[PDB]
RNA sequence: AGGGAAUCUGAACGAGAUUCCCACUGUCCCUAUCUA
RNA sequence: GAAUGUUACCGCAAUAGUAAUUGAACUUAGUACGAGAGGAACAGUUCAUUCGGAUAAUUGGUUUUUGCGGCUGUCUGAUCAGGCAUUGCCGCGAAGCUACCAUCCGCUGGAUUAUGGCUGAACGCCUCUAAGUCAGAAUCCAUGCUAGAACGCGGUGAU
């Protein structure tokens, strides 16, 4: 096999957490280097192909994508990181002062036995002028030679019966540390939105732990599956908007319809908020939780350039075989039936 | 030799050993596949030939004048279920090649049945003495 | 054929990043982070509905 | 093989050639064995050595044997023009010698194989190894003198012209510096010195020409005043299916006598009798009509400055190596003008579209803009072609509405009928 | 695009859906599903096999013959795009959809008499 | 591939084999004298047109009609 | 008026494109100087056309034309059917044909007034020829060879057969067309003559490959200069 | 690049050893060389 | 009411042997899944 | 997996491994170069082969959901229900598992080797090397990719 793919044994969560960060540029503007959403879905795209010098030049292309459901995270936090000749060093992190029932849940392991006395003395901690909230903010901007954002998912907007949504880390590559520290201080308790973050004709790699497989039999004996995997260069194929009707509507089908197929995606729901499109297959199955960071470079071929054209949005039944897009298409051909009339 | 623009894959229906018809007006009525131009190398792998793809093939019923001479043949039809990049999944009733030069000039004056899409855009003569193209 | 750390082409690629290829990703940087600094406003106006 | 060699392995000068093949089974085959080991092993070790040494002399001598052109058995032209080039006889006795040598060394292999299957020692297998191989070495370093030769003959060869002698060919000769490199010059693409003196060119120039839609090859030649250039011209005469075109200067310049050319066209008028001659004039008059009494003649007078007569011999020449209901036209084509590749007002071209907006395969081709509709603000066309399983395009047609209007009609007509209730 | 009509079923056939399968003869049998795939490798009727159109057709448990049935042809003269002649039709689908739907509730009511 | 008319296959088992497409034509008096039966009617016009796609069970419906056929002749 | 010119590096010009008197049809390749090529020697009199038959670069042996009509195969999208008729102008008629066979352009060779045709064509399409096009239509076979279409180029001016056509073939099939026919060759012998040049009643386009001797017998038959 | 193998400085017993009986081998041809 | 045809061996043979021709198969290309 | 107050979350990265591969297709071209026969290359773009990491949208495969249906036998005195058949047999077949028999994805900076050089001694010329110095391989080291020291560390929540 793969040597570099080693060891090949199980991760330590299901969040694999990421491993670089795309650089920095100290004159860019703010914005967030890293998403996370909960991959769930795969789905069959057509579109017109404006790739010049290939044998589809202004033809017709069928492809496979993958919809990963990505609710719109929320600040509850910021990090400050020294720069030392051992590494990075976190001197001190900030938090929300009010966070969710969520991220209060990820704080235990038994959460219906516990008092829920998680962040009670430092919300006390906060309860005057500020005084030493802006001394530690003070403390991070002074020293601190990379930022990054705590965040969590929303996960129930999400269909998971979890409940427990995740913390994460995500750095910031808009320049000036104080406009790092302060465009945290204008976020928290506050969400940041999909499209904030991506749009479409962008190039991501999306990390996931690898589909579990378990115990299996120089070709070595063990553990196959749940591995943490990068996988990089996945074409944002369309960002999407939960009150939004049409989502599943292109310049050509403008059907008003979802994305989400009939009956829901397999072994998960539908969706009912903000998804990421992306092509080909993104590591991990459904209901696996998926960081999407930003291509670490500047990765442009005609690959990353060309814009998107999508033609038609195949939503037809995943679970069984796919014959009709809507329900109303479902009893237009059908005709009318027995415990209709 | 003779193949216009890019060749793109398409699944393997025709290894060697393979039995295929003979689709022009040549004299040959089916050809036996002993190797393929252009193939991949694994271990223990047989060379699989697909639709539009020039082989090295043998006339085993047909004309002598055709026979005494191993020569190129280009798979018009394939049978195994590919690929188009328009949605569908197709596949033909037989396996079908027809015989050409090394250039990829076609001997027959027609070739009878359907040519595949594919293999009609690689070979140009071959959609030359085409009847059926699909 | 040359290899993914060829020198030569790491050059040419280079080449390749100084025009049009970063250009377009620093345009869709700045449509990415335009979007973000919208996301401020919405979430700021669902402030004034409760401060209503 | 055919008209030209160029593609012959070349030849390594008998010092090199040993270092190449010795050097090679040093490197390809396995070089360490301990004299601890089994006499099968030792034995076979030095077997392989020897063997592959064989293999390696052989593989070098056959291609220098399969590379040169068989002198007598390739064509009269060519059988005798290596011979008025090169010494014929070296040529074979050299040759001869790599296939003495290619046999020498087979036997020699021959030999001490068979002589090393009964090795009792380390050393004695050693010894009989290296007498192997040095015995070779002896034969190659007998080989430095016709080694030499065959690399400069190869040079040489390998940069000769190619002369059809089936296609129609025509002789360009005269006396050395005439004037008859300025015809050539005149009448083709290629380049012949026109230096004033008397042997500047020392081979047979060719030049290709198209005339009646048919391939020509005119023969540039040195001259005849004998030497191995001016045999080589002579040969040229003798064994191609040409026609001369003997070159005459009556001026002060060339620096030799008429008379002196009238002496040589009737001395060597008996090899081109067959050939159909033309002559060209770039008591005194009459010995002019001395050269018209040879039976195949013509006489031409013409200047090299003018391009006009030039053109005009080639054409006698040419003349003589022969025999030896309505279309529908639209007006906007026959009132469009003709593509000036170097004119700087016309059109721009896809071409020059392309270059302008930068790459090859980088710029995609518009396919909207170049189509004609009513109205061009919907030019840049979307079209849904599907709703709702069922695909626009067959439901697509002119009057839908008053068709659709009709079913309209058709609705009322069962609306108070009573079928819905 | 284009979205077809099964061979066997008469089911719209998206792109990416089943397979079509090509004959000697060279004739497109498009299929929905390999359900209807097999039923037709089997060789069968699917004239006599109850859960598909072509026996609801003959049979007459839903309508063949009417006016809203007949634009739905496999139309071949091609229209030159006005944005009025296109924006009429995207209305005109919607209503003949309404019609048909309709008509074949009524069909359904004639053909579901005399039960009560 | 082969095409013959119905009329052509009723005067001669070995003939379907062969053949791909039998024709309806309605211009022969014949076929209106052969259109008038029980026979001709629930499914047959279609088994008439595509011959390959039929099995056993549907050659018998032929096979039997035959014989119908040449008791009129 | 003969051009020498090529696509992509090929001398098959009729294969990748269809040249009428009143259009010109063109492949949509990576390289424009094939449009270019015409654009040059037509200008904007005849329009030229970017187009594809069912995503295929091989147009020209795939549809049927003259100064009349223009015949599609099938495998025709509704979408490039559409974007044939924006380009044409109103003059010429466009319409898709249902068959055995999708090579129309080896199945209807074709001018203004004459056409020859495939012997086991369909009825529909013979009666679908002569009404789109106008022109007289022959099951008539080129020598034993049964695509009429790359085996003859033909004009109003005059026309160009393989040259395994006998004289007695050359007698009787001319005629039929009632214009001169000869026996000649294309891109340094080949046999298909039909796709190795394009043709109208003013321009002839080669492949580079085609010798002068050939090329002044192109010019000749098609009384160009 | 790619370093290749190194010597060893290291001398086994059985090479040192060798060594001596092998120069004590060389004095004896020496000493007898020398009477000639 | 599994073939067939030759040959070597003691004209058919005998589960004699070999070779070829035709058919068949996961032996393999290349494994995949289910049950005990 | 005990231990270093407990307990939880977020991390850092010493160290160890590491991976991509080769083929041709279009312009560049029928140009350079060529008597001709022929006939390139960089920059731009497009596929494929082998190898690896994955994934199941579709296709094919697969079925003790033995899901539904059909056939043979067998018992309740007959219908229906099934008891039953060493899973009796046959067709289809979801979920699941799965196949180059399916699909997706697989990188960019420094240091160098041979070599080509610059300034320039030794040696009142010269000299790519001696002191210096620029370029330069699929090479190396990093970036990236994988594990995390259970006796490496850090920051943060909880009394």
């Amino acid at each position: 096999g793969h040597l570099g793919f080693l060891p090949r044994k199980r991760a330590a969560s299901i969040r694999a957490r990421v491993k670089a960060f795309p650089k920095d540029d100290r004159s860019k503007p703010v914005a967030l280097t890293s998403f996370l959403g909960y991959k769930a879905g795969m789905t069959t795209i057509v579109r017109d192909l404006d790739r010049p010098g290939s044998k589809f030049h202004k033809r017709e292309v069928v492809e496979a994508v993958t919809v990963v459901d990505t609710p719109p995270v929320v600040v509850v936090g910021v990090v400050g990181y020294v720069e030392t000749p051992r590494g990075l060093r976190s001197l001190t992190t900030v938090w929300a002062e009010h966070l969710s029932d969520e991220v209060k849940r990820r704080f235990y392991k038994n959460w219906y036995k516990s008092k829920k006395k998680a962040f009670t003395k430092y919300s006390a901690k906060y309860a005057q002028d500020g005084a030493g909230i802006e001394r530690e903010l003070a403390r991070i901007k002074k020293y601190a030679s990379v930022v990054r954002v705590l965040v969590h998912t929303q996960i129930r907007k999400t269909p998971l019966a979890q409940k427990k949504a995740h913390l994460a880390e995500i750095q910031l590559n808009g320049g000036s540390i104080s406009e790092k520290v302060d465009w945290a201080r204008e976020h928290f308790e506050k969400t940041v939105a999909v499209d904030s973050v991506f749009e479409q004709n962008e190039m991501i790699d999306a990390i996931a732990v690898t589909k579990g497989h378990g115990f299996e039999g120089v070709a070595r004996a063990g553990q196959r599956g749940y591995h943490s995997r990068t996988s990089i260069n996945h074409k944002i194929y369309r960002v999407g908007k939960g009150d939004d009707e049409a989502n599943g509507a292109t310049s050509f089908d403008r059907t008003k319809k979802t994305i989400t197929p009939m009956g829901g995606f397999v072994h998960y729901g539908e969706i009912k908020n903000d998804f990421i499109m992306v092509k080909g297959c993104i590591p991990g199955n459904r209901k696996r939780i998926v960081t999407l960071r930003k291509s670490l470079y500047t990765n442009t071929s005609r690959k990353a350039l060309e814009e998107v054209s999508l033609k038609w949005i195949d939503t037809a039944s995943k679970f069984g075989k796919g014959r009709f897009q809507t329900p109303a298409e479902k009893h237009a051909f059908m005709g009318t039936l027995k415990k209709d009339l | 030799n003779g193949a216009q623009g890019t060749k793109f894959r398409i699944s393997l229906g025709l290894p060697v050993g393979a039995i295929m018809n003979c689709a022009d007006n040549s004299g040959a009525r089916n050809l036996y596949i002993i190797a393929v131009k252009g193939s991949g190398s694994r271990l223990n792998r047989l060379p699989a030939a697909s639709l539009g793809d020039m082989v090295m093939a043998t006339v085993k019923k047909g004309k002598p004048e055709l026979r005494k001479k191993v020569m190129p043949a280009i798979v018009v039809r394939q049978a195994k279920s590919w690929r188009r990049r328009d949605g569908v999944f197709l596949y033909f009733e037989d396996n079908a090649g027809v015989i050409a030069n090394p250039k990829g000039e076609m001997k027959g004056s027609a070739i009878t049945g359907p040519v595949g899409k594919e293999c009609a855009d690689l070979w140009p003569r071959v959609a030359s003495n085409s009847g059926v193209v699909v | 054929a040359k290899s993914l750390r060829a020198s030569s082409h790491l050059n040419a690629k280079s080449v390749k990043r100084r025009g049009v290829f970063q250009k377009a990703v620093d345009a869709r940087e700045q449509r990415i982070s335009d979007k973000l600094k919208e996301d401020l406003l919405k979430q700021k106006l669902e402030d004034l509905k409760k401060k209503e | 093989m055919q008209l030209s060699w160029k593609d012959i392995p070349t030849v390594a000068p008998a010092n090199d050639l040993l270092d190449i093949v010795l050097n090679r089974t040093q490197r390809k085959t396995p070089t360490v064995i301990r004299p601890g080991f089994k006499i099968t092993r030792i034995r076979a070790f030095y077997m392989r050595k020897v063997k592959y040494t064989g293999e390696g002399f052989v593989e070098k001598f056959e291609d220098i044997l399969k590379g040169f052109p068989n002198i007598n058995d390739v064509h009269p032209f060519h059988r005798d023009l290596m011979d008025t080039l090169y010494e014929k006889n070296h040529y074979k006795i050299s040759l001869a010698a790599i296939s003495r040598a290619k046999s020498l060394v087979e036997q020699v292999a021959r030999d001490y194989v068979r002589l090393l299957k009964f090795g009792q020692s380390l050393f004695q297998c050693k010894q009989l190894k290296r007498a192997a191989l040095g015995r070779m070495a002896t034969i190659v370093k007998k080989l430095r003198d016709p080694l030499a030769y065959l690399e400069q003959v190869r040079q040489h060869i390998g940069r000769l012209p190619s002369i059809d002698p089936n296609t129609r060919t025509l002789l360009i000769c005269g006396y050395p510096n005439v004037g008859k490199s300025s015809f050539l010059r005149c009448i083709t693409k290629s380049d012949v010195d026109v230096q004033p003196y008397a042997f500047t060119t020392k081979s047979l120039y060719v030049g290709h020409f198209d005339y009646k839609y048919l391939r020509f090859q005119a023969i540039d030649t040195p001259g005849i005043l004998m030497n191995n250039i001016e045999m080589q011209s002579i040969y040229a005469i003798a064994h191609l299916r040409s026609c001369v075109l003997y070159f005459m200067d009556l001026s002060e310049q060339c620096g030799f006598t008429i008379e002196a050319q009238v002496k040589l066209f009737h001395s060597i008028k008996p090899l081109f009798a067959n050939k159909s001659v033309m002559v060209v004039i770039n008591e005194r008059a009459q010995l002019l009509e001395s050269v018209k009494e040879v039976p195949g003649v013509e006489i031409m007078t013409s200047s090299c400055q003018l391009e006009e007569n030039v053109m005009e011999v080639r054409n006698k020449a040419c003349e003589k190596l022969l025999a030896s209901r309505t279309p529908f036209i639209p007006e906007s084509v026959k009132n469009l003008k003709k593509y000036d590749p170097e004119d700087p007002n016309r059109r721009k071209l896809a071409r020059d579209i392309e270059a302008e907006n930068g790459g090859a395969g980088v710029f995609n081709v518009n396919l909207k803009d170049k189509y004609l509709l009513e109205d061009d603000e919907w030019k840049n066309d979307i079209m849904p072609e599907i709703l709702d399983g069922k695909n626009v395009y067959d439901f697509l047609d002119p009057e839908i509405a008053a068709k659709l209007q009709a079913l309209e009609e058709e609705e009322e007509k069962l609306e108070n009928e009573g079928f819905y209730n | 695009m284009r979205i077809y009509q099964c061979h066997f079923c008469s089911s719209p056939c998206y792109p990416g859906h089943g397979i079509m399968f090509v004959r000697n003869d060279a004739k497109e049998f498009r299929f929905c599903r390999s359900k209807c795939h097999k039923a037709f490798k089997q060789r069968r009727n699917p004239r006599k096999l109850k859960w598909t159109k072509a026996f609801r057709k003959a049979a007459g448990k839903e309508l063949a013959v009417d006016s809203t049935l007949t634009f739905a042809q496999r139309r071949n003269v091609p229209v030159r795009y006005n944005r009025e002649l296109v924006a009429t039709t995207l209305k005109a689908m919607a209503r003949i959809e309404e019609i048909r739907q309709k008509r074949e509730r009524a069909f359904y009511k004639n053909r579901m008499r005399g039960n009560k | 591939y082969h095409e013959t008319s119905i009329l052509d296959f009723v005067r001669t088992i070995s003939m379907l084999g062969e053949m791909n497409k039998f024709t309806i034509d309605e211009n022969d008096h014949e076929w209106k004298i052969l259109k008038k039966l029980k026979q001709t009617t629930d499914e047959f016009r279609s088994c008439i047109e595509d011959l390959k796609v039929l099995g056993k069970k549907d050659f018998k419906m032929i096979l039997r009609w035959r014989k119908i056929a040449r008791e009129i002749l | 008026m003969a051009t020498r010119t090529q696509f992509e590096n090929s001398n098959e010009i009729g294969v990748f494109s269809k040249l009428t008197n009143t259009y010109c049809l063109v492949a949509v390749g990576g390289s424009e100087n094939f449009y270019s090529a015409f654009e040059a020697e037509l200008g904007d009199a005849i329009p030229i056309v970017h187009t594809t038959i069912a995503g295929t670069r091989i147009i020209g042996r795939m549809t049927a034309g003259n100064r009349r009509g223009l015949l599609v195969p099938t495998q025709t999208t509704d979408q490039e059917l559409q974007h044939l008729r924006n380009s044409l102008p109103d003059s010429v008629k466009i319409q898709r044909v249902e068959e055995r066979l999708s090579a129309l352009g080896n199945v209807i060779c074709c001018n203004d007034y004459v056409a020859l045709v495939h012997p086991d064509i369909d009825r529909e399409t013979e009666e679908l020829i002569s009404d789109v096009l106008g022109v007289e239509v022959f099951r008539q076979t080129i020598s034993g060879n049964i695509l009429v279409g790359s085996y003859c180029s033909l004009s109003n001016q005059g026309g160009l057969v393989h040259p395994q056509t006998s004289v007695q073939d050359q007698e009787e099939l001319s005629s039929l067309l009632q214009v001169p026919l000869v026996a000649g060759t294309v891109n340094r012998g080949s046999s298909v003559v039909g796709a190795g040049m394009v043709v109208n009643d003013y321009l002839a386009v080669t492949g580079l490959d085609t010798t002068a001797p050939e090329l002044s017998v192109i010019e000749s038959i098609f009384r160009l200069q | 690049m790619r370093v290749r193998k190194r010597q060893s400085r290291r001398t086994s017993t059985k090479l040192k050893e060798g060594i001596k009986k092998k120069a004590s081998a060389h004095r004896k041809k020496e000493k007898k060389m020398a009477k000639k």
